[PDB]
């Protein structure tokens, strides 16, 4: 995480068997849902939309 | 028309706010009516939630998108449930 290599610190957590643990690294991820403003595809929506409570635990 | 007149409801708009706006009456004095108010508030409200097709704040201000549509039912029905 110092080195800015989240993503290989969920790994790490997935591979020791601590995949929960891997979960809680991306609750810091911003809410984002592209189909509010009417797009002709539908898009999958990103981030926790629950960031708040996430950063209070 | 004919000397036997006809009854029709207005066609069918707002009858879902009379029934539910009537009951939302009734609960200021439903603490100590008990027949089956319970029973038919669980079914008009259902009906609302589902073919309600009414008012939600402009639900759209607007234009409706039918992902958006279908999900804010979600949200109004998850509402329901759980108040039931």
């Amino acid at each position: 995480i110092r080195a800015g290599m989240t993503d290989e610190a969920q790994r790490l957590c997935k591979r020791c068997g601590q995949a929960w643990r891997a979960a809680t690294l991306e609750g810091w991820k911003l809410y984002h849902d592209a189909n509010i403003n009417g797009g002709t595809e539908l898009q999958a929506v990103e981030g926790n939309p629950y960031r708040c409570v996430w950063k209070t635990c | 028309s004919a000397q036997c007149p006809h009854f029709k409801p207005n066609a069918g708009v707002a009858a879902i706010h009379d029934y539910a706006g009537w009951v939302r009456n009734l609960s200021n004095e439903a603490g100590e009516l008990e027949a089956v108010v319970k029973q038919w508030g669980l079914t008009w409200t259902l009906c609302e939630s589902l073919w309600g097709q009414l008012k939600e704040l402009e639900a759209s201000l607007d234009e409706p998108n039918e992902y958006v549509r279908n999900l804010e039912r979600r949200k109004a029905f998850s509402h329901w449930l759980a108040h039931t």
